[PDB]
């Protein structure tokens, strides 16, 4: 309520790529990229794995952020 | 989730 939540959770996803990636996961529609990236993956580039646990988690909480939280 |  006084700051963000998964936002920085992504801010930490190695600024290299996993960062802007995980952001992608919980940034675009709940399935805008979470899918095209966590579904039709060819060789698991990077945002799909990072942002897959980061996008899925974002969902788990964002829906009813109250219990524990995954990535 | 993390990549490094």
């Amino acid at each position: 309520m006084l700051q963000k939540k998964i936002e920085e959770i992504a801010a930490k996803y190695k600024h290299s790529v996993v960062k802007k990636c995980c952001y992608d996961g919980a940034s675009v529609n709940n399935d805008e990229t979470c899918e095209q990236r966590a579904a039709r993956i060819s060789l698991g580039p990077r945002c799909i794995k990072a942002f897959t646990e980061c996008c899925v988690v974002a969902s788990q909480l964002r829906a009813n952020i109250s219990h524990k939280d995954m990535c | 989730c993390l990549g490094x």
